[PDB]
């Protein structure tokens, strides 16, 4: 009948793939901790690799993104500075 | 406007491939999420290429394009 719900009327879209899943365990410990530091994820002391991946993955599944802008940022930075170091402290906490 | 016209060309080709290959909306979002965290100084270069391995790694031409764009030596 339609026009009564916002659900999908195809049951299953055209996709023979189970949707590729991202392995976050491959990432370096430093990378996962960096995610937690840059996104500010307060955690308990004594974190391990598996712990990081779970926390990172849980938050990684909920990242707001925009095609045009995200592509622009990617294209821009990579064609300019491929991972710039620039060692500088922002917040003078101590 | 003035994006994928004269400036962006082969990049748009790449992204079209990625969009068409991943097929899943959330999977393509995943790719873009890898992009934003890379942009946000979170993940390293190789970390970026490696992360999308289960996605773009199936497609040699596509993943190689990605490597070539990132300047991925590994040599």
């Amino acid at each position: 009948s339609n026009a009564g719900s916002d659900d999908d009327g195809g049951d299953s879209p055209v996709q023979d793939i189970d949707t590729p899943e991202v392995d976050l365990y491959q990432l370096q410990v430093n990378t996962l901790r960096r995610y937690k530091r840059h996104f500010k994820l307060p955690t308990r002391p004594g974190l391990n690799k598996a712990q990081l991946v779970e926390i990172v993955g849980c938050h990684f599944k909920s990242i707001p993104v925009n095609e045009k802008d995200t592509l622009t940022c990617f294209i821009y930075s990579v064609r300019n500075d491929k991972n710039k170091s620039d060692l500088k402290a922002d917040s003078g906490v101590h | 406007s003035n994006a994928s016209k004269h400036g962006v060309g082969t990049e748009s080709l790449f992204f079209d491939k990625v969009r068409k290959a991943l097929r899943s909306a959330e999977a393509y979002e995943n790719f873009l999420r890898c992009l934003v965290i890379f942009n946000q100084e979170v993940i390293s270069r190789a970390e970026l290429v490696q992360l999308v391995s289960p996605f773009l790694g199936k497609f040699p031409e596509l993943f190689n394009w990605f490597k070539n764009f990132l300047g991925y030596k590994e040599s």
